[PDB]
């Protein structure tokens, strides 16, 4: 709904990674799927997600964040680690069913 | 000018091979330097072939033909 | 159109008896050609040690003269009629085989009767394939498998007659003489321990008027009375350790004590085997194999390759795997494997064991797919069963086993048991015999 | 239909054959003009990374489920490539034939070619080329193709050790939609029904463009290189142009090379038929191994003589078997032995058919070549119908054509072309 972005917009300025460049993809925790999911990313995406783990490793021992128009925004916030992370959870329910057969 | 530097100008480092065994007073121009070159894998020692009764049937006849399988071994047959 | 009906489908041999014992057997096929074959029980279980390389000489000497065509001449019949010729001998066996046409039946059984009859054994000859033996026995000494499988075998049947391998000692080859040959041709080459096995686009009733015709006179009678006599060889627990670290892999064989030829135990065992399966390093299988074992083995990259083997011999056998690795994975691949063979004592599923199954039906039919393999399965047949077990008998053993008597089956067989272990090269990571026996125990269970 | 071999052509090029014997076991085959010959300079490999890459993760089924799902049929997939035409063949019992079929079409048809696996299989790749470089014959021929053809032959069967790592999914995806395509495979089986695999041809096989890309013709070259690695043994592999696949000239071919030796049949023999076995014997003292190496293809073929000798005799063996291909060219031949010659190849192709793995080769090699069944007894009545005459007019033709020479080994006293 049209309250429901706004509210989602407002969650996301209040969880505060945005303000350290960050995107939910790179915020979400490092298992198993997701370490398959980040070697079966492609070169540029690694790299652009290294250097912004990089910034804001460097920014969060620094005690600063980036300025307001450096942050990232809502809209922007692409989902890239989703169809890889998708894929790779749907290959592992596969193997988990068979294991289960 | 009967020398090999003398008469090809620029292909004189090619056809001339210099190692310095002791290292001089001046530096070298293009050290070089070796890349980490990456190394075959090992594999089982193919038998040789001692005798005429078992070195017969080796010689190829037919055209090369490989194959591969999903539980099956990768050979080849000439 | 099930597999069942197909197998029904399939034809049935036929076995008939000679005047003097010798066994007859044939398939008939739609094949144009014919597979014509005859085998010998007779080998090195047979040789008692002073003979040990007469097979080897005999199979080497068969070919190249005899009384009615000598030298080359049968190679020249042979060549002219365009048959393709085949030799081999196991510890238990002695094969001849002929590929040739439906055409030349009388032809090539004629060649097989002088061949197995009146082999002539010149002097020079016999020097110059001693000379050949020589050669091969260097070049089958640089072979690797070769080497730990008699390792293995003089390893796990030392004392007995099965512990020397089929081409015997450099020794024995160099001293065995003409007379020694002739006295092994007149021992075990008798006529009812002889099966004339035919496969493919082949009659019945001519195979045996040809037989009849040809191999009437084997004098199955003995010289003077020196009958010999099939006697047990024990099994043992030990280990052949052959270090040899220039060499670039390792190959390692363990293997424990067979059920034996008539044992309805084959079937189960080879069933298991299919369980661990193989692997060889060219596979295209990769982690998503369905054998565990190949599976940890793609995983952490342990071994070149493996397999399983079920070697059976009367009322005995070598069974148990063969891996080539490198010199830094023996151990870890030790412990996979036993722990796979223990992981199928104790807790086998039922999916695993229709895997195996169905595996063991593709095997069979897709080995006895081809006149020569049908020709040989009859031969062994008829020389290990005493018949030839069909198809449909084959297919209600596989039915007839499920995972329970699996399990109860590899646990008589594996569980707590003392191995042989025959290993070559750098295999200082090969773990000892003790550490090995406590992998062939569970704490566990 | 157990009495014949039912044959059909759909509208778009496929060609269908099947048989019913009610074998137990059930095969499929599909054959694809899609080898080693097909590839340009700049996408080397990709025939070998298709082949290696016959069991990735599909539009339909995944590597897992594919690798998972066959063996648990126990049934086995394979893949046997020339330079000429991939097979991708399964084999099963009949009642799991079904999803067998399934699992091929769907690793045939519509495969992902997922970056990450080929990443991962080029290592495979690599390690396939070394075991199959284990034995020296093997490079020998891929020599002796790479010297004898300028373009279109002259491609490695196996990846080249700089390709290894370049090879790209979109290259993968780009020969397989160029040549992949409907008009230029067949599909036969054996122990399957006509009506189920016709079925499953406009199941799956309906959607593919065309002919697609031709090819380059494989011009003729000629010349010689020599690998010294110091080997103990120097293979030797002497060659020219011969006859293509459909002709009564590559038929007289194959006869010589049956009537020179095309290999022993008779295990630890003397081989005291083949003429070029004889003549070396006639002066030499040393192991050795000379064969008629025989190859044809769409449209051009490899006619010539192996030699595998020590360092030292290298030279009089391949001289002594020059002069005797050179005395057969000449005329000093008997019709005895081009009889012999003849029951020998007639003996050879029906052992080569007589197995169902050999005899679904055949079909699918027949069914791309010509798109039409010719029986084994046909096959045998124009072998018959060879002649001598056209014998030594191939000899002829192999002494006067241009050479292309692969030598490997200690070439110290080895010769070479002009030297021959």
């Amino acid at each position: 709904s049209k309250w429901l972005d706004g509210f989602r917009k407002w969650y996301y300025n209040a969880a505060g990674f945005n303000k350290l460049g960050l995107m939910r993809d790179d915020t979400l925790h490092e298992t198993e799927d997701v370490k398959e999911a980040i070697r079966r990313l492609p070169e540029d995406l690694y790299n652009d997600r290294m250097f912004r783990i990089k910034r804001a490793l460097d920014l969060t021992m620094r005690h600063q964040i980036l300025p307001k128009d450096q942050w990232t925004k809502y809209e922007e916030d692409k989902f890239y680690l989703e169809p890889y992370l998708k894929e790779v959870i749907r290959e592992r329910k596969e193997r988990e069913e068979w294991a289960k057969k | 000018m009967l020398s090999v530097a003398a008469r090809s100008g620029p292909f004189a480092p090619v056809l001339s091979a210099t190692s310095r065994g002791v290292a001089g007073a001046l530096r070298p121009l293009l050290q070089g330097a070796v890349p980490a070159a990456s190394e075959p894998p090992v594999l089982d020692v193919k038998r040789p072939f001692l005798c005429r009764e078992s070195l017969s049937g080796q010689a190829a006849a037919r055209p090369l033909v490989a194959t591969v399988g999903l539980n099956v071994p990768a050979s080849v047959r000439f | 159109a099930t597999f069942a009906q197909a197998l029904q489908s399939v034809p049935e041999t036929q076995v008939s008896i000679l005047d003097n014992g010798l066994r007859v057997a044939s398939e008939q096929s739609s094949h144009a050609t014919c597979t014509v074959g005859v085998w010998i029980d007779a080998g090195s279980r047979y040789e008692t040690e002073k003979n040990n390389g007469a097979g080897y000489f005999l199979e080497h000497l068969a070919f190249k003269g005899t009384k009615n065509r000598p030298g080359n001449a049968l190679e020249k019949e042979v060549e002219s009629i365009g048959a393709h010729l085949n030799a081999y001998s196991t510890r238990e066996h002695t094969a001849y085989l002929i590929k040739a046409l439906s055409k030349d039946l009388p032809k090539v059984v004629e060649l097989l009767a002088d061949i197995v009859q009146n082999s002539s054994l010149e002097d020079s000859q016999i020097e110059k394939e001693r000379d050949v033996i020589l050669r091969e026995m260097q070049e089958n000494d640089a072979s690797m498998q070769n080497v730990v499988f008699d390792y293995l075998h003089a390893t796990a049947f030392q004392g007995t007659p099965l512990a020397q391998a089929v081409e015997g000692p450099s020794e024995n080859v160099r001293r065995l003489s003409r007379t020694d040959l002739t006295d092994y041709l007149n021992r075990h080459y008798k006529a009812p321990r002889m099966v004339l096995a035919a496969a493919g686009g082949v009659e019945h009733q001519q195979l045996l008027d040809l037989a009849q015709k040809h191999l009437s006179s084997v004098s199955r009678v003995y010289e003077e009375d020196a009958v010999p006599g099939l006697t047990p060889c024990r099994f043992t627990g030990s280990e052949i350790r052959h270090r040899d670290d220039a060499l670039p892999l390792a190959h390692v064989a363990i293997a424990v004590e067979g059920p034996g030829w008539a044992n309805p135990d084959n079937v189960t065992l080879q069933v298991a085997n299919a369980i661990i399966g193989h692997y060889d390093c060219t596979y295209g299988g990769g982690v998503h194999l369905s054998s565990p074992l190949a599976s940890v083995a793609v995983a952490n990259k342990l071994c070149q390759s493996f397999q399983t083997f079920n070697i059976s011999y009367s009322d005995t056998g070598l069974l148990g795997a063969h891996f080539v690795c490198d010199a830094m994975s023996i151990d870890d691949m030790v412990f996979f494997l036993q722990g796979q063979w223990m992981r199928l004592c104790t807790s086998a599923t039922e999916s695993e064991v229709t895997r195996g199954k169905n595996i063991l039906r593709n095997a069979l039919v897709s080995h006895l797919d081809g006149t020569t393999p049908v020709c040989e399965d009859i031969g062994r047949s008829l020389l290990t069963y005493g018949r030839r077990i069909p198809l449909a008998e084959w297919e209600s053993r596989i039915q007839e086993v499920d995972a329970q008597m699996l399990r109860d089956i590899c646990s008589k067989y594996f569980y707590d048991q003392c191995p042989a272990v025959a290993g070559y090269g750098p295999i200082e990571q090969l773990p000892d015999y003790n550490r090995i026996r406590s992998g062939m125990f569970w704490l566990r269970f | 239909q157990p009495q014949d071999l039912e044959f059909t052509k759909l509208p778009n090029g496929l060609v269908i054959a099947s048989l019913e014997n009610y074998a137990p076991l059930s095969r499929i085959g599909l054959f694809v003009k899609a080898g080693s010959r097909y590839e340009d300079s700049n996408n080397l490999g990709t025939s070998h990374l298709l082949r290696l890459a016959s069991s990735l993760t599909t539009k339909g089924a995944s590597s897992f489920k594919i690798t998972r799902g066959i063996e648990a049929v126990g049934g086995k997939l394979s893949v046997t490539a020339t330079r000429e035409n991939m097979a991708y063949t399964v084999e099963g019992i009949r009642s799991d034939i079904e999803i067998l079929m399934e699992f091929l079409l769907n690793v045939t048809t519509a495969p992902e070619f997922r970056r990450w696996e080929v990443a991962a299989l080029r290592s495979q790749l690599k390690i396939d080329k070394a075991v199959a470089f284990q034995n020296s014959q093997t490079r020998i021929i891929e020599n002796l193709h790479d010297v004898a053809y300028k373009n279109a032959l002259a491609n490695p069967l196996y990846c080249p050790d700089y390709r290894m790592g370049k090879i790209t999914s979109e290259e993968l995806h780009y020969f397989v939609q160029n040549h992949f395509t409907s008009a230029r495979m067949a599909l036969v089986g054996l122990g399957v029904s006509h009506s189920v695999l016709k079925q499953v041809a406009e199941q799956f096989l309906n959607m593919r463009g065309g002919l697609g890309l031709a090819g380059a013709k494989a011009k003729y070259r000629g010349g010689e290189i020599r690998e010294q690695n110091g080997d103990n043994l120097v293979h030797a592999a002497i060659v020219a142009e011969s006859a293509a696949i459909g002709n009564a000239e590559a038929n007289a071919f194959s006869v010589l090379q049956h009537l020179l030796g095309a290999g022993p049949h008779i295990k630890r023999g003397n081989n005291t038929t083949s003429l070029l076995s004889q003549s070396v014997a006639k002066g030499s003292h040393q192991p050795f191994d000379v064969s008629a190496f025989n190859a044809s293809y769409s449209d051009s073929g490899l006619f010539g003589i192996y030699t595998i000798s020590q360092a030292a005799a290298a030279g009089e063996v391949i001289n002594a078997a020059y002069n005797q291909v050179k005395a057969v060219a000449q005329g000093n031949l008997s019709s005895a032995d081009v009889q012999a010659a003849k029951n020998k190849l007639k003996a050879g192709y029906l052992m080569s058919v007589e197995t169902s793995e050999g005899f679904l080769s055949e079909i699918g090699s027949q069914a791309l070549a010509a798109g039409s069944y010719m029986p084994p007894s046909t096959v045998l009545q124009q072998i018959d119908s060879v002649a001598d005459a056209d014998v030594v007019k191939a000899a002829k033709k192999f002494v006067s054509g241009k050479k292309s020479m692969a030598a490997s080994g200690n070439l110290g006293h080895t010769p070479f072309l002009d030297e021959l």
